[PDB]
């Protein structure tokens, strides 16, 4: 299933 | 008027008056502005080609232009509006594209330190982008940081198509990430976007470039001095004046992958997934090898065990992308205008 992941950006 | 001018540094942006509160992004040799889309109450990306001074621009903006619109798939840049303020041929100068906006580039994220899963699932993206681009017979080949783009939700999309195009047989794609074959100018075929992945790979491992070459030349000796001399069999396939600087060249050993990628820079194998430092570097190993025969094809990335466990045919298998080359300026200038109006 479609992760749910994050990136932390500036 | 449906227009109206804003200075953007020194250049003028003369947009329509729906997208409101321009911003630079981005710069380019076309310049990138983030706006609010007032009519679509979203975010949008606006690029001003700044498009047919030569007969180089004419083919980068007239090829950006055809596969912006085909292509449709949730790795790859889609296409909002294209516009001109000028309201006729003649008139014609100023192309403006305008897309989805993202949150920034992959630069950003080679100066971060990722998990498995973030690596893992940004790579498997950018084989869907390049996979979806393959299936239509259509090689990105300047694949690099700045052309790929990130949301904070971890999404990606693949950015330049001014270079795309068929598998083919001069210095347009960056130096860093060029292949053998267009180093060494042999033909290229889809894999050589492969090459561009493990450059960018290997980048994102070490937090710097892999082959920083000091010039078109010298970025022969940085890869050979990294993988190794190729082989007599790949020797023979080099044009006999291409091939007679390289067999001059000294002889490399190379270095293991082992040696090259060690497990204290791919991030610590996670106890709540099963994707390992093991096989990123086996992935990588199998994406940087000099002779494209050798090298393996997006498919067989896909379903690398690294990569795998994100496998959905429906970004993966998706349909591809329905594509419906020489002339002069004024009949590119006619081309592109006649192209603009049409959507
Ligand atoms: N849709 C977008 N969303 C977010 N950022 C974007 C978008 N389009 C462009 N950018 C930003 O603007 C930069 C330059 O865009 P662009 O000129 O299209 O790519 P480029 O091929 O790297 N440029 P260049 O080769 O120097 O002409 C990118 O590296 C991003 O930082």
């Amino acid at each position: 299933p479609r992760p749910t992941l994050q990136l932390p950006l500036a | 008027n449906n227009f109206y001018s804003v200075e953007i540094g020194d250049s003028t942006f003369t947009v329509l008056k729906r997208y409101q509160n321009l911003k630079p992004i981005g710069s380019g040799a076309g310049i990138v502005c983030a706006a609010y889309d007032a009519i679509l109450e979203r975010n949008v990306a606006i690029k001003k080609l700044s498009p047919f001074q030569n007969q180089t621009h004419a083919k980068r903006a007239y090829r950006e232009l055809v596969l912006m619109k085909c292509v449709n798939h949730k790795n790859i840049i889609g296409l909002l509006n294209v516009f001109t303020p000028q309201k006729s041929l003649e008139e014609f100068q100023d192309v403006y594209i305008v897309m989805e906006l993202m949150d920034a580039n992959l630069c950003q994220v080679i100066q971060m330190e990722l998990d498995h899963e973030r690596m893992s699932y940004l790579l498997y993206q950018m084989l869907c982008g390049i996979k979806h681009l393959h299936s239509a017979g259509i090689i990105h080949r300047d694949l690099k940081p700045s052309n790929i783009v990130v949301k904070s939700d971890c999404t990606l999309k693949i950015l330049d198509f001014g270079l795309a195009r068929t598998a083919g047989t001069p210095y347009v794609v960056t130096r860093y990430y060029r292949a053998p074959e267009v180093i060494l100018g042999m033909g290229y075929k889809e894999n050589v976007d492969l090459w561009s992945v493990g450059c960018i790979m290997g980048e994102m491992v070490c937090h710097k470039i892999l082959f920083p070459g000091r010039d078109y030349i010298d970025q022969w000796n940085k890869v050979i001095e990294q993988l190794g001399t190729p082989c007599p069999e790949f020797m023979k396939k080099l044009q006999p004046t291409v091939r007679t600087y390289v067999e001059n060249r000294p002889k490399y050993a190379g270095y293991s992958f082992e040696k090259l990628f060690p497990d204290v820079l791919f991030p610590a194998d996670s106890e709540h997934n099963k994707l390992k430092a093991s096989q990123a570097r086996d992935l990588l190993s199998k994406m940087l090898v000099i002779d494209a025969s050798k090298r393996i094809s997006v498919d067989e990335a896909l379903q690398h065990p690294y990569i795998n466990v994100w496998y959905d045919p429906s970004e993966a298998e998706a349909p591809p992308p329905k594509i419906p080359r020489e002339h002069t300026i004024e009949e590119w200038k006619e081309l592109i205008y006649k192209e603009v109006m049409d959507l």
